[PDB]
RNA sequence: CUGGUGACUAUAGCAAGGAGGUCACACCUGUUCCCAUGCCGAACACAGAAGUUAAGCUCCUUAGCGUCGAUGGUAGUCGAACUUACGUUCCGCUAGAGUAGAACGUUGCCAGG
RNA sequence: CUGGGGCGGUCGCCUCCUAAAAGGUAACGGAGGCGCUCAAAGGUUCCCUCAGAAUGGUUGGAAAUCAUUCAUAGAGUGUAAAGGCAUAAGGGAGCUUGACUGCGAGACCUACAAGUCGAGCAGGGUCGAAAGACGGACUUAGUGAUCCGGUGGUUCCGCAUG
RNA sequence: UUAUUGGAGGUAGAGCACUGUUUGGACGAGGGGCCGUUACCGAAUUCAGACAAACUCCGAAUGCCAAUUAAUU
């Protein structure tokens, strides 16, 4: 809990002086981590849909939820109900250890990496960053992935601006 | 459902109900808990 | 040449009230057929399978307000 | 959670080796390789070539080129 | 020519045609108005037909407004057919307009040039008409 | 930033439709039952009258001690199921006040079920 | 006064601004135990009391939204007389819309202060 | 049947409008459905809340899946319409077979034959800690008299008697 | 039959809150011909004005069902 010993200790109070902020209640924090994989492939192919699901397991290191069609969409040649996705929640320590794994040994691993970028927020707080690799985590081996697919990791937080959060992921170790 | 159904008492034999079931759905011969009143007593029914 | 191809229609239901409020009723009378819930079985009433509403004592019927776009009927004791 | 749904989930140290720097957290590698920590108990090890202090973007500084490597091997020659 | 795009039944009940105007019965976009005082339906045809004539007095200096549209659809029998058999097929299309109806309004001229503008328009339409101007 | 939800308005959106089906008489009170992050209460009310009866929380100080929460809720259910007979209550309808039950308003119901109301 | 639990067509609501924290209500600390997550102790559940009024919650202000809402007049209309006129007259009933205005709740029982 | 007859169309059942604010109410008036479906899409317990939009996010585009906010019903309710349903009648899960047997005060509808609703009692059950709910499905179509014949059951009869 | 009191119900009118129909404006999330700026803005929002047997935020007169109800019959 190296990361979750670092927010208590020094971003807590740097983003305190930083915001003046009356309590200590205040200080915003990550809420949650969920990170998506969005298979549309699976409607051809279902093989597909199990070695994401597998993938991002190792990535993660609890077995995701497979979300399906909220709706049947004809160009797509979906039908309500197909699993055509997966999605993990991560929280507390977890999340503090998948979020230093990626700030520190995945991150880099993206070729002319140049960080990630600076507007990614939904505008109240909370951060998407749509990662196009999953050779970029370390637990993935390259010989076992049959397809290259990406993510999208969404990180939640208390903070009620874009700044507040971007000063939290900052703090953090968050390139830019 | 799409086909009519006789359930007899698995116990005593009694054709005791009518029901209907989808043949496609249910090709087997459906069983289910039902009041026998010969024998005072809830017995397997099966379709006959 | 001509000809429509409309001229149908369902039997009329008899749907409404069968029993006026201040009425006396007894137990088991229908008090209202109707479609859904168009008025709410209050004390004493009964919904029946295809929505009807009936007395389950005798007494008094009372057409009543529920809330404030919503209707009941109630049954009450006489003394 | 749940049991026996997760995948097995342990501490690791990751190790990168270019500067030798160590840092520990939870993962699924499972590296038959062990090192002490400053904690009494000990964890595997994930070696890693490249981190958040030896990437170039991350430092500020050139990233520099490890041993039996492309550029060792060119520079030889 | 004017008419709804699309109307959920085209075969409609004709429109009451007793009573006095339910509403539009003030000039309320230009300065001047045409104001029904008798009742008709007003057709399509009716209404193009007294829009180009005060338009074309008016030589485009103003602007109109047709204050009615013909929303209501009304059907016809093929010539030469017995009675019954089902409703015949639309005809054409109307608005119904009552006593104080604003039919037209204008603006952008002089009254008295509005005044033979409405005037060449209202000897086009089946109702007596008058020339009226902004109440205050 | 994300909201946080009141546990008591879920709560209490529940317990309406509980209360629906489930009302209190004079022959056959309701047994209410409130539950806060630290202590449990219970009321018995008659809902034609709209009137309590009897009364007990964990907070009183007659239950109140050094006692995990489940063993508190224990002592209201015997406290108002004493006090219910007492006034001369033996059936009554449990009103779970939207909350599980399970833990602490189960071990409330319990008691007073050993305490002697009759459900 | 605070809380619990009821009754009442939002006159009760929304929005905005402000105030509060032996006790209480919360957020909150954890996941050993009962219990739980189509993954997640987020939730449910349980154990607990280091921190905080930041939020919830409660209270206070108001009329921007929502709600309520006359009187007067008008539409419509039962009945009658006249009429055939896309009608008239007389009597009773009498909207909708809008105007004035009301309103930031009123209350029963129980336990604490 | 028929705005003469023929030809064409129609013939039973359900929903709406016509229908004149109870109910009923015609035309070869205006619009649509039915001759099923479901073993759960039934019962019960517990839990849950939509459609859409904006803003971020990879393959992903206007719409796939993820996240926050707004969003009171514009979603969903097997199937037409209408009336209902967000205290859910909508959605999820566990356990289940009440989609029971004998009935039935009273009531609606009604020329008849039929059709509809029904508390409650008894028996034996399912779910629920319990109160209690359950005699199919949000409601209203999804059907056909008698005669005759087939099949199963039967402390009924059996042409002198068995 | 009338008087009084209670109740069911959505018509006349009215209205546009929903479903549709519809006239003039304002403004424009955004991209295109355009360099930033003189089409479409087809979106969304908004002002004012209209239409409906199968629209309804509203809603009569009447008629209807009743009352340990009074007068006349
Ligand atoms: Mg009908
Ligand atoms: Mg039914
Ligand atoms: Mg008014
Ligand atoms: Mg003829
Ligand atoms: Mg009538
Ligand atoms: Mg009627
Ligand atoms: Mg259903
Ligand atoms: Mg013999
Ligand atoms: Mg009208």
């Amino acid at each position: 809990n190296r990361l979750k010993e670092k927010f208590n200790t020094e971003v807590t109070e740097n983003l305190m002086k930083k915001f003046n902020y009356s309590s200590v209640m205040e200080v915003p924090k990550i809420d949650k981590i969920v990170v998506n994989m969005g298979v549309g492939d699976a409607v051809q192919n279902s093989k597909v849909l199990d070695n994401a699901v597998e993938e991002l397991e190792l990535i993660t290191g609890q077995k995701p939820l497979v979300t399906k069609a909220k709706k049947s969409i004809a160009t797509f040649r979906l039908r309500e109900g197909m699993p055509i996705g997966a999605k993990v929640t991560l929280r507390g320590e977890r999340m503090y250890e998948f979020l230093d794994k990626l700030i520190s040994v995945s991150l880099p691993r993206v070729r002319d990496f140049q960080g990630v970028s600076k507007k990614a927020f939904d505008g109240r707080g909370n951060y998407t960053l749509g990662v196009k690799e999953q050779l970029i985590f370390p637990e993935i081996d390259y010989d076992k992935v049959s397809k290259v697919r990406g993510m999208d990791i969404v990180i939640v937080t208390t903070a009620n601006t874009d700044e507040e959060a971007r000063e939290l992921l900052a703090n953090f170790g968050m390139p830019f | 459902m799409r086909v009519n159904v006789t359930l007899a008492c698995t116990e005593c034999g009694d054709r005791n109900y009518i029901t209907t079931k989808n043949k496609r759905n249910n090709p087997e011969r459906i069983e289910m808990k039902k009041y026998c009143p010969r024998l005072n007593k809830y017995t397997l029914h099966r379709e006959t | 040449v001509s000809s429509t191809k409309n001229g149908r229609d369902s039997e009329s239901k008899r749907l409404g009230a069968k029993r006026a409020d201040g009425q006396f009723v007894t137990g088991g009378s229908i008090l209202y057929r109707q479609r859904g819930t168009k008025i709410y079985p209050g004390e004493n009433v009964g919904r029946g399978g295809d929505d009807t509403l009936f007395a389950k004592i005798d007494g008094v019927v009372k057409f009543e307000r529920k809330g404030r776009d919503k209707k009941q009927v109630s049954v009450y004791a006489v003394a | 959670m749940k049991q026996g749904i997760h995948p097995e989930y342990h501490q690791v140290i990751f190790l990168d080796t270019t500067t030798n720097f160590k840092f520990l957290s939870g993962s699924t590698k499972t590296s038959s390789e062990m090192m002490e920590w400053e904690d009494g108990k000990e964890y595997p090890v994930i070696r890693l070539d490249i981190s958040s202090d030896s990437h170039p973007f991350y430092t500020g500084r050139q990233k520099f080129a490890a041993a039996d490597g492309r550029v060792e091997r060119f520079n030889k020659k | 020519m004017l008419l709804p795009k699309r109307v959920k039944y085209r075969r409609q009940h004709r429109p009451k045609t007793t009573g006095r105007s339910k509403g539009g019965n003030y000039v309320t976009f230009g300065e001047f108005g045409l104001q029904a005082t008798t009742t008709s339906w007003i057709t399509s045809r009716q209404i193009e037909s007294a829009r180009i004539a005060m338009t074309r007095y008016m030589k485009r200096g103003g602007k109109v407004w047709i204050k009615i549209f013909p929303h209501t659809p009304y059907t016809k029998k093929p010539l030469e057919v017995r009675m019954g058999a089902g409703k015949g097929a639309v005809e054409g299309w109307i608005a119904v307009v009552k006593p104080g109806r604003i039919l037209f309004e204008v603006a952008g001229v002089s009254e008295e040039v509005a005044r033979e503008a409405l005037r060449l328009a209202s000897h086009k339409l089946p109702v007596k008409t008058k020339f009226v101007k902004r109440e205050e | 930033m994300i909201s946080k939800i009141d546990k008591n308005k879920v709560r209490l959106k529940r317990h309406a439709r509980v209360r629906t089906n489930l009302s209190g008489t004079a022959e056959k009170p309701r047994l209410n039952v409130y539950r806060s992050n630290k202590h449990i209460y219970a009321q018995i009310i008659d809902d034609n009258k709209g009137v309590t009866l009897a009364q007990a929380s964990s907070k009183d100080s007659d239950i109140a001690t050094t006692a995990t929460k489940v063993e508190l809720a224990t002592k209201v259910g015997e406290a108002i199921a004493k006090k219910a007979a007492d006034k001369g209550i033996k059936e009554i309808v449990f009103d779970r006040g939207g909350y599980l039950y399970h833990g602490r308003v189960k071990a409330l119901a319990e008691a007073a079920r050993e305490s002697g109301l009759e459900f």
